[PDB]
DNA sequence: GGAAGTAGTTACGCCTGGTC
DNA sequence: AACTACTTCC
RNA sequence: GACCAGGCG
């Protein structure tokens, strides 16, 4: 048979052809290919208040990434310098205009309705197609994967939203009124409705519509959707007897009350309470056309289907009802589609383009009202022209990539892409969000599915509030792009499936539902479905379509849409797989590509429908004839950072975890491009390495590539208590020789603002005579034109763009900028650039070098966090029998409480690597045994258990027990304590309140909560309560009058002290009381609240 | 100086804002074009001034320094105040319409009135009282002391009250009560008639609820910043008064001028809108008022309410002066009552000191060092109070002039006293005071026995510092929260502050059976652990090479007190029958001959006789979170310096004992014979035939059901219980095997870190994984993977993991251990936020009970709470773990102290 | 007594950046 | 959302 | 200044 060793052939030549953003890059494609021709396809041509004008809408095209000068014109636009100069990555988009004068239509005119950003890497893009150099020339790293955006210089990364299946119905109980509930989410047009039918505990059935505030009874909705006769309704819903019995009762209490034509009015009191009987029907009637089943249709002839869909829903529930079907789970991944770039691209733009088109409608007409038709008619082309104003679509759409907040609820769709390192930065373009609230105790949406298994990583999810709910792409996890539904649907009709209109449904013939929607019937569903699969694999059927049925309930589902996460199998055919020996060696020399694996039907592709009716195997040696699939690589089923740790199964789930989640916050060279690249901030480890055991994919994928951390020697015992809870000792010696060393970047960015009336602020250094002028000492590095010079020595609170603004204050004010009072460094880099608008821009540069010291987190990839509580010597280390220092030393109270036995594992491995000149495959199943390192290593004349003889440094004689030795490959975190240290005396406090400011940024002050104010009285400290929480934050002095209680008014001028109210001079007197209490009396004297004060003496 | 004695709330009168106001506003503008505010508008300098270089008309003071003033907008028509709309209703709907009584009998009256006066202590009766009034009158029809219909009240929400009458005969409408109407029925109403209502006849009146005059607040109440831009941003009250004007003045305009009524309804309805959101934005049945930008504006209900409010945010909770935070370090070296301060939060945070008779010296040193030099200062205070920065050309000259009576804000030094906390804070020993040791580097240092209380572990945790600056505060600190106390809990009357992981395994290793330790080493970690001493014990063996060796037992009881004497058995007891013997042999005459013990000495039972430590190995019980049996008797019987020695000493002992003596963790700590993994897999193997048995009579219905479950709950039940049985039977055997010279196994069985659960997953099976108490079935329909066939039932396609962690996982029960960790990390922060509210809630609920100078536990307004604390007086802190006095230890401690 | 409505809460800090 | 508790129509 | 997102214990 096929060794999984051949089988990772297979599973690299997947990785090599597609890449790991392939799901962005392809819903992009599809978005410009088809999806914005789709939405001005939607948007009819706009029809203003003109006697005989309207304009049709031709072919959308966009061009090359291009950026119109503010003076001169459209130069051609590289990322770099899109992401350099603060601007945009977009491209002008072209929209023909079809005008139609009294029904006629004339030529075309090509105008541009807006910039529409650019996704890195795609089809349209400059970086596409290049070559290593070319990309390189480009100033760019070639091992960019693209599928983000660059939004006004910042890159922007669309994170896939797990939102539930459209059009797919779900049952369900509610368990508080013995109500069986039925709900779709129909969509149309990015817009959703939340269609539901309810079967109470009287027996009676009910329909809920988004718009309408009152559920209505089912059989009025269905004889509202033109359904005249009782008993076509009642063989519509079901003919089983005792549904046929249920739908008779429910229909009888029905038809003695509302008719068919009395049900539209009924909808409509509701709908529009009122009078307006004409009105009211039009409200029903809209209600009912748009806002119930609107994938059905909104015309009229879309009622009946309407019907048919609810008589369908109605039926399931019923079922339900009667117990016949389980409960439809909402975890399972069949009932999930994943949101891409390109859907959620697609209904922003419409979004921008309804603005787009309501502006220019208001346009045509204001401005041929307000010029009669000289010229509107006499050339129709400038009208046209003049009324575009394209901005409106363009800053719609950059605001909301920008700010991330979608159209509609849907906030944080768009997140600023992490460049810590290579890792964190695939993993965000890899990642899966859910639209829960974070806060809620989803416990059945935060636990781990079955059918996660090959589409979503198990262990790779952040800790606290988002776990569970953001989740990761496990690496063979593939993401489908729609194919056009007519044809898979004539294609099916063709395969012999009669639509329901000519053949009713019965319980000995299967029911077939196409996308979620039911299409037709046929007898022999398990044939169908095999004819299917059998397509399928011959080729002339495409790889999205997937089939699956169930003998249970007698159905087939069909689905050929867009966001469904899915896994590739091997076919395994009577009880040998399709894969074979020459197919792996054809792979391997490169005659053969995973897509023709694919074509020739050998891997499937299954997404958790399909595999429902899998039974697959793991490994080729467990393959029966019962056996349906084989998996390709099970090590595959993890996400990349939860791949980068090796042993993985030798660990517990919460420490892979936390390595999982760690892998990403580690520093090593993440891009090659970081020397010229202007980011907030980023780290530089100075000498990355291999890991010595690592999996093979991560060769594959390219971490080795872009490596983040070092292989450390790591002795496992208690020394000085300095490594204890977690705590890690670390070797001076090794520090000094460029272990964990590591470069801090941050760029400071000041812009030459241009404000109304020409007023301009200037690059300079500024004189003394200007207004907030800071110390001469200051300003030392500066150069005259009011830069710094680059590779010059800058502290904190030294500018270096010396900046003055015109002045507001009621000589010129000074807005230079400096670098942050916490932080210090060499000047790396300056660059000067123009903006946008025009205006001067220099980004500034500074590089801090950040040497291990006390308190630096590091970590290992098995999730053993910990920060250096001790830097010794190396003559005061233990050394080994053998002449080996360690580079670190790990408490070994930290091993058993956590079990990780793969840390072990991997030390071994990493000692025989070593020893051996060859690196140690780590992978997560495949890999070398931990027996077979243990002999391996005793062949290499080392004890086979790891341990080894040691001599204690300060003393010189050798320790009792032989201590456990090994290389273990420890990651840098980003989380230094030079970062984090903060300490406030004194400065600024806010207005409003008086209390100090808040954040390290800004000298902020900790803020002493009130948790920590019941801890104080705890301890029955009464006076340290009041220093906390009155001298030290807004103490103050204020006059209140003893008449009246109210505050009395002290006038500076006229030195006087006394009451408004009553004009009191001699009962006044002082109180001693928080600045915030007084605030707090000044909100209750507002809305009309006397908080009379009553003084004592003391 | 006065201090506010109480508060009294009221509803402000129309003349009182009219005479508190400051200025009448008219105009809807803010600024100016050249950037001056607008005469006449919200930001009128007679309402205070916030931009610098403007002067307050009002107080004549500068940007800061003015306490800011009111301003008032006379409306056209008044409006109803939303956060009385309800008792308008109410009172409205229990007056009655043209006379204004409250619609009761005179004797009712009476009645009610004598119990209103009873029972006014306690806010639930008085309520309840209001309601049984608010319905007598509601329901009546007809007023009894003048004959007129009462026409029902019908109340939307917010400001919509709709009265409705009979318009025809036969037919009723309903009629909106407009404000004016309202506000005239209300002044109808008597003086006399007012507490019958709830309401105060003087410091609140029901028509003063109706507002026809609203505040305006101050300006420093409402900040408006100026952009970087140069664009002004102004606060959501700013805008909301804009609002208001705009449309006061409008409705005044079209009143004054003449308009048809329904405009006019309009216009005032608007406003009627405008000031209830102004209110109240979030109140209910009313459209929010948005922000340009599309966001809700916060208005005063949001500036009061909520976590981010006024009350939550800035009175119970405020951010402070004086204060650091950087990430925590571990240092066995420092004592537990001290901290690592760096040098730079040292310089940086100072310590306001009065110059006196004894320190003038010191400050005069640290002055003349600067703020630049660590043992420096930053400012010097003259008595005048007038305070001057400390800087070249100024050292000198303040050094001078330093005389008595003045402050100097010198630099952190060594002693000085602060706050330390790691703030989720639970307990009261989340905060404890400690003694400053500047270090070096930049990081917090902190003795690993008092990581217990704070719940810290050296994996990036960051502590906040707080600086005491008043000499009241200084002394409150050290005497009240010092970490020499707090070593007992309150929660359980037992040690807290003890030995964790090292301290634990070293004294095991020190103490334990045949450990015996070279003349240099007795010196050198006698030494180490800071115990003062001239002269070594006699040694208890000699080497074949004639080398004195010391005993563990003896190094440990060279730092215990003379007189103490305690036994008990610890975790280590393995033979009861040992310690049976031993029990034995003290009983007979409670002083039994030392040489008599040494021979029947056992590991598992600690008898320390006079100090000196006879028999036991140290174990968590000596010393530990819970338990800690010798620390305790030390704390309680010699004093609380006395326990801080001890454990300081006995910590440092520990940590060279574990230091220089090896402790490791390796591969071959999981290792088992084959003979013992043959004996695991029959016990798995006989687990998964017994499974298969269950479900397979399960299958034919030969299983019946047990009593209170139906019959698929038996058999999961009866699966669960065979699997734990197995998982149970799997850990005996791989304790039986491992034995007790593995590390792993030592830092087990003596506590100091992992249980035998730790040890059974890693060296045999893991067991079955669960989720919510349930075997494994999320996943495909009759199956959790679809590697398994769909309906199967048994152990391992559900859950039962039959691999170890050294074993390394199969791909199925690796995703099962993914589902187990992943309901485990879910669990975590559910309970952490329930855990926070409810302590919350508790806390809010029983802050200021506290015990009286009589014994007694009292409420605020003086109710017992408690007759005698705790029903016995005794402090949980205090008390022998929750006992009120340990009677059988007194008795032995004395007669051991007399007979002895 | 329902049977819906309505309102009120849902741990504590801290850091970073980005846009208004 | 998911809990409670009132309130309040029935 | 408040909003979002991501992390840390
Ligand atoms: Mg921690
Ligand atoms: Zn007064
Ligand atoms: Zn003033
Ligand atoms: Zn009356």
């Amino acid at each position: 048979d096929v060794t999984p060793d051949d089988l990772w052939i297979v599973m690299e030549s997947y990785w090599q052809e597609k890449g790991l953003v392939r799901q962005h890059l392809d819903s992009y494609n599809a978005f410009i290919e088809r999806g914005l021709q789709e939405v001005v396809n939607e948007f009819g041509g706009i029809k203003p208040d003109i006697p005989d004008f309207e304009v049709k809408f031709g072919k959308i095209r966009v061009g090359e990434p291009e950026f119109q000068e503010p003076h001169g014109q459209r130069k051609p636009l590289y990322p770099m310098d899109a992401r350099i100069r603060n601007l945009t990555y977009a491209a002008p988009l072209y929209l023909e205009m079809i005008p139609v004068i009294k029904g006629v239509e004339q030529d075309p005119v090509e105008v541009r309705i807006g910039e529409l950003p650019i996704m890195l890497k795609s089809k349209v893009c400059r970086l596409y197609g290049l070559s290593d150099e070319e990309l390189i020339k480009l100033g760019e790293d070639p091992k960019d994967p693209g599928g983000y955006f660059i939004i006004n210089g910042s890159e922007r990364v669309i994170v896939s939203i797990e939102d539930i299946a459209p059009n797919r119905t779900l049952v369900e109980k509610d368990e508080r009124q013995e109500k069986y509930i039925a709900k779709v989410f129909s969509y149309r047009h990015g817009y959703r409705a939340l269609v539901a039918v309810e079967r109470r505990k009287d027996g009676i059935l009910y329909v809920d519509i988004p718009n309408v505030p009152k559920p209505v009874k089912f059989v009025y909705v269905m004889r509202a959707l033109g359904l005249e006769r009782d008993k076509d309704i009642v063989e519509a819903v079901g003919n089983d007897p005792e549904v046929q019995q249920i739908m008779f009762d429910n229909l009888e209490d029905a038809s003695d009350i509302t008719t068919q034509q009395e049900a539209l009015e009924f909808i409509g009191k509701l709908v529009a309470p009122g009078q307006a009987r004409e009105y009211r029907l039009k409200r029903a009637e809209y209600v009912i056309d748009n806002n119930l089943l609107p994938h059905m249709g909104v015309s009229p002839e879309d009622r009946i289907k309407k019907a048919y869909y609810l008589g369908m829903m109605a039926l399931k529930v019923i079922e339900l009802s009667l117990g016949r079907r389980p409960e439809d789970d909402k975890d399972h991944y069949a009932n999930k589609r994943l949101r891409l770039a390109g859907d959620l691209l697609k209904d922003l733009f419409r979004v921008a383009f309804s603005q787009l088109v309501k502006d220019i409608q208001y346009q045509m007409t204001k401005t041929y009202q307000r010029k009669g038709d000289k010229y509107t008619f006499g050339n129709i082309h400038r009208f046209i022209r003049n009324s575009i104003r394209p901005d409106v679509l363009t800053e719609r759409i950059e605001h909301a990539l920008a700010t991330g907040a979608w159209p509609g609820g849907r906030t944080g769709v768009s997140q600023l892409l992490d460049r810590t390192n290579y890792m964190s930065t695939l993993s965000h373009l890899r990642r899966v969000t859910s639209p829960l609230d974070r806060e809620q105790p989803h416990f059945e949406a935060r636990d781990l599915h079955g059918t996660h298994w090959g589409r979503i990583c198990p262990t790779e999810t952040p800790e606290g509030p988002n776990c569970g709910l953001v989740k990761n792409l496990a690496l063979m996890a593939q993401i489908t792009t729609a194919v056009p539904e007519e044809e898979i649907r004539e294609y099916l009709m063709s395969l012999g499936i009669v639509p329901i209109e000519v053949r009713r449904p019965d319980p000995t013939l299967w029911r077939v539902y196409l996308n979620g929607v039911l299409i037709g019937t046929i007898e022999d569903g398990k044939a169908l479905v095999q004819r299917i699969r059998q397509d399928r694999r011959s080729g002339k059927i495409s790889d999205v379509i997937n089939v699956a049925y169930y003998e249970d309930v007698k159905e087939v589902y069909v689905n050929s849409d867009d966001g469904r996460v899915r896994r590739p199998l091997i076919i395994v055919e009577n009880g040998v797989p399709k894969l074979t020996k020459e197919h792996v060696q054809a792979v391997k020399e490169g005659r053969l590509k995973w897509s023709d694996l694919i074509k020739m039907g050998i891997i499937e592709y299954l997404d958790a429908e399909e595999e429902e009716n899998a039974y697959v195997a793991m490994w080729p040696w467990e393959v029966t004839e019962e056996h349906t699939h084989l998996e390709l690589m099970p090590a595959a089923i993890l996400g990349l950072p939860a791949s980068l740790v090796p042993y993985p199964e030798h660990n517990a789930a919460p420490r892979n975890t936390y390595g999982a989640g760690m892998a990403k916050q580690s520093l090593g060279l993440g891009w090659a491009n970081f020397r010229i690249r202007v980011d907030t901030r980023g780290h530089l480890l100075h000498y990355p390495q291999i890991p010595l055991v690592n999996s093979r994919i991560m060769k594959a994928v390219g971490y080795e590539d872009r490596p983040a951390g070092q292989n450390f020697v790591v002795a496992v015992l208690a020394y000085q208590g300095y490594n204890m809870e977690d705590a890690i000792i670390i070797n001076k010696a090794s520090i000094e020789r460029g272990l964990a060393r590591s470069t801090f970047f941050r760029t400071y960015e000041a812009e030459e603002k241009k404000y109304l009336g020409g007023q301009t602020d200037k690059f300079e250094i500024p004189d003394p005579t200007v207004r907030g002028y800071r110390g001469e000492k200051y300003y030392r590095n500066l150069d005259e034109d009011g830069l710094i010079f680059p590779e010059s020595k800058v502290e904190g609170k030294d500018v270096l763009v010396g900046r003055t603004s015109p002045p507001r204050f009621l000589e010129r004010r000074e807005t230079s900028v400096a670098v942050r009072p916490s932080e210090k460094g060499v000047v790396d880099k300056v660059i000067i650039t123009e903006t946008g608008d025009g205006t001067k821009l220099v980004k500034v540069t500074v590089r801090d070098l950040r040497i291990p010291e006390l308190g630096d987190k590091f970590a290992s990839r098995h999730g053993q966090k910990g920060v250096i509580g001790l830097i010794v010597p190396q003559e005061d280390m233990p050394w080994t029998e053998s002449g080996i220092v360690p580079d670190l030393i790990v408490n070994p109270h930290g091993i058993p409480s956590r079990m990780t036995v793969g840390q072990l594992i991997e030390a071994i491995g990493g000692k025989v690597a070593s020893l051996k000149g060859r690196r140690v495959d780590g992978t997560a199943f495949i890999g070398e045994p931990e027996e077979k390192l243990r002999k391996e290593l005793e062949e290499l004349g080392f004890k086979h258990t790891g341990r080894e003889i040691m001599y204690d440094g300060i003393t010189g004689k050798r320790l009792e027990a032989d201590i456990f030795i090994g290389v273990i490959y420890y990651q840098r975190l980003h989380h230094m304590v030079a970062d984090k240290i903060h300490a406030r005396s004194r400065g600024p406090v806010q207005v409003l309140t008086k209390q100090p400011t808040e954040g390290r940024a800004r000298e902020g002050g900790l803020r002493f909560g009130e948790m920590e104010r019941d801890v104080l009285v705890g301890h029955g400290a009464a006076m340290l309560l009041i220093e906390r929480l009155l001298e030290e934050s807004d103490k103050t002095e204020v006059w209140v009058c003893e008449n009246c209680g109210h505050i009395a008014l002290e006038d500076k001028r006229r030195r006087r002290v006394y009451c408004p109210v009553c004009g009191e001079e001699e009962r006044i007197s002082k109180v001693e009381m928080s600045y915030a209490f007084k605030l707090l009396l000044d909100e209750l004297k507002a809305m009309v609240i006397r908080p009379k004060l009553n003084l004592s003496e003391r | 100086k006065k201090v506010i004695g109480s508060i009294e709330f009221g509803i402000l009168s129309p003349q009182e804002i009219r005479k508190m106001s400051a200025v009448e506003v008219t105009v809807p503008d803010t600024y100016d074009d050249d950037g001056y505010p607008i005469e006449g508008g919200v930001m009128d300098k007679r309402m205070g001034v916030i931009d610098p270089g403007l002067r307050c008309e009002t107080c004549g003071g500068r940007a800061g320094e003015c306490p800011g003033h009111f301003g008032h907008i006379e409306l056209a028509r008044p409006v109803i105040h939303v956060g009385f709309a309800k008792t308008i209703y109410r009172i409205l709907e229990s007056t009655c319409r043209e006379c204004g009584r409250i619609k009761l009998t005179d004797e009712e009256i009476e009645e009610y009135m004598k119990k209103i006066e009873l029972a006014r202590n306690r806010r639930s009766e008085f309520n309840e009282i209001i309601k049984e009034i608010h319905k007598k009158a509601k329901e009546r029809m007809v007023c009894p002391h003048c004959g007129a219909p009462q026409y029902p009240i019908k109340f939307e929400k917010p400001t919509i009250y709709w009265e409705i009458r009979k318009d025809e005969q036969g037919n009723e409408y309903r009629h909106r009560l407009m404000p004016t109407e309202v506000r005239d029925w209300l002044e109808k109403i008597p003086d006399k008639d007012l507490p019958l209502l709830g309401l105060d006849p003087e410091k609140s009146r029901p028509e003063w609820m109706v507002l026809t005059v609203l505040p305006v607040p101050p300006v420093t109440a409402r900040p408006s910043i100026t952009l970087e831009t140069g664009i002004r941003a102004e606060d959501d009250l700013t805008h909301k008064l804009v609002d208001i004007i705009r449309i006061n003045n409008r409705l005044k305009q079209n009143i004054e001028a003449g308009a048809p009524q329904l405009i006019i309804e309009d216009l005032w309805d608007l406003l009627q809108y405008h000031v209830t959101t102004y209110i109240n934005n979030e109140a209910p049945g009313v459209p929010p008022a948005k922000h340009k930008s599309g966001r809700p504006l916060k208005t005063l209900a949001q500036r009061l309410k909520g976590k981010e409010g006024r009350f939550r945010g800035n009175l119970s909770g405020k951010r402070v002066n004086f204060s650091a935070r950087t990430v925590i370090s571990p240092d066995p070296m420092i004592s537990i009552n001290e901290v690592g301060v760096p040098v730079e939060v040292a310089m940086e945070l100072t310590v306001p000191e009065k110059v006196t008779e004894f320190n003038i010296e010191r400050l005069r040193k640290m002055v003349l060092n600067g703020p630049d030099k660590y043992p420096g200062a930053n400012y010097v205070i003259d008595p005048e109070g007038r305070r001057r920065r400390i800087m070249d050309s100024n050292k000198e000259t303040l050094a001078n002039q330093l005389d008595i009576g003045w402050t100097v804000e010198r630099h952190l030094m060594d002693g000085d006293i602060v706050l330390f906390n790691r703030q989720p804070s639970l307990h009261r020993m989340s905060i404890m005071a400690h003694r400053v040791r500047v270090m070096p580097y930049r990081t917090f240092r902190l003795n690993l026995a008092v990581c217990p209380p704070y719940n810290a572990d050296f994996d990036g945790d960051e502590m906040n510092l707080h600086v005491p600056q008043t000499e009241e505060a200084q002394a409150e600190a050290r005497i009240l929260m010092e970490v020499q106390n707090h070593i007992i809990s309150p929660r359980y009357g037992g040690p807290i502050i003890g030995g964790i992981q090292d301290h634990i395994s070293g004294g095991y290793l020190l103490t334990r059976e045949g450990a015996y330790f070279t003349r240099d080493e007795v010196e050198q970690m006698l030494m180490f652990a800071g115990v003062d001493i001239t002269e070594l014990p006699e040694p208890d063996k000699y080497d074949e090479n004639g080398n004195p060796l010391w005993s563990g037992k003896t190094i440990f009881s060279l730092l215990l007190p003379e007189d103490l004497t305690v036994w008990y058995r610890n975790k280590l007891c393995d033979e009861p029958e040992r310690c049976e013997a031993l029990e034995k042999l003290i009983e007979e005459k409670l002083m039994p001959d030392p040489e008599e013990v040494r021979k029947l000495a056992y590991d598992g039972f600690v008898y320390i006789q006079n100090g000196k430590l006879l028999s036991g190995a140290i174990d968590k019980k000596a010393y530990g979170r819970e338990d800690g049996i010798i620390l305790d008797l030390i704390v309680r019987e010699y004093g609380v310096e006395r326990a801080r020695q001890f454990l300081d000493q006995v910590t440092k002992l520990t940590i060279w004992v574990i230091t220089h003596k090896g402790f490791t963790t390796g591969i071959d700590d999981e290792d088992l014979p084959e003979e013992a993994r043959d004996r695991i897999r029959e016990i798995i193997r006989e687990a998964e035939e017994r499974v298969n048995k269950l479900i397979e009579a399960y299958k034919r219905g030969e299983l019946e059901p047990l009593p209170g479950k139906s019959l698929e709950d038996t058999l999961e039940s009866l699966i669960m219980a065979v699997l734990a049985e197995a998982r149970d039977n799997a850990g005996a055997v791989a304790e039986k095997y491992l034995g007790m010279d593995n590390h792993t196994v030592i830092m087990a069985k003596t506590g100091a870190r992992g249980k035998i659960l730790n040890i059974t997953q890693m060296a045999a099976l893991l067991g079955q994984q669960s989720i919510r108490g349930k075997r494994l079935y999320r996943g495909f329909r009759g199956r959790v993977l679809s590697h398994f066939k769909p309906g199967d039932l048994g152990a391992r396609a559900k859950g039962f993991v039959v691999n170890s962690y050294k074993s390394g996982l199969t791909p199925q029960e690796y995703f099962f251990h993914a589902m187990g960790g992943r309901e485990g990390l879910v669990d975590t922060a559910v309970r952490t936020a329930q855990s926070g509210y409810m302590q919350r809630r508790l806390i809010n609920a029983l802050q200021d009970l506290k015990v009286e100078y009589d014994g007694t536990v009292r409420s605020p307004e003086g109710i017992i709470v408690q007759f005698k604390y705790g029903e016995d007086g005794v402090d949980p802190m205090k008390s022998w773990r929750g006992k009120t006095v340990d009677v059988d230890r007194i008795i032995v401690r004395t007669l051991l102290k007399m007979r002895g």
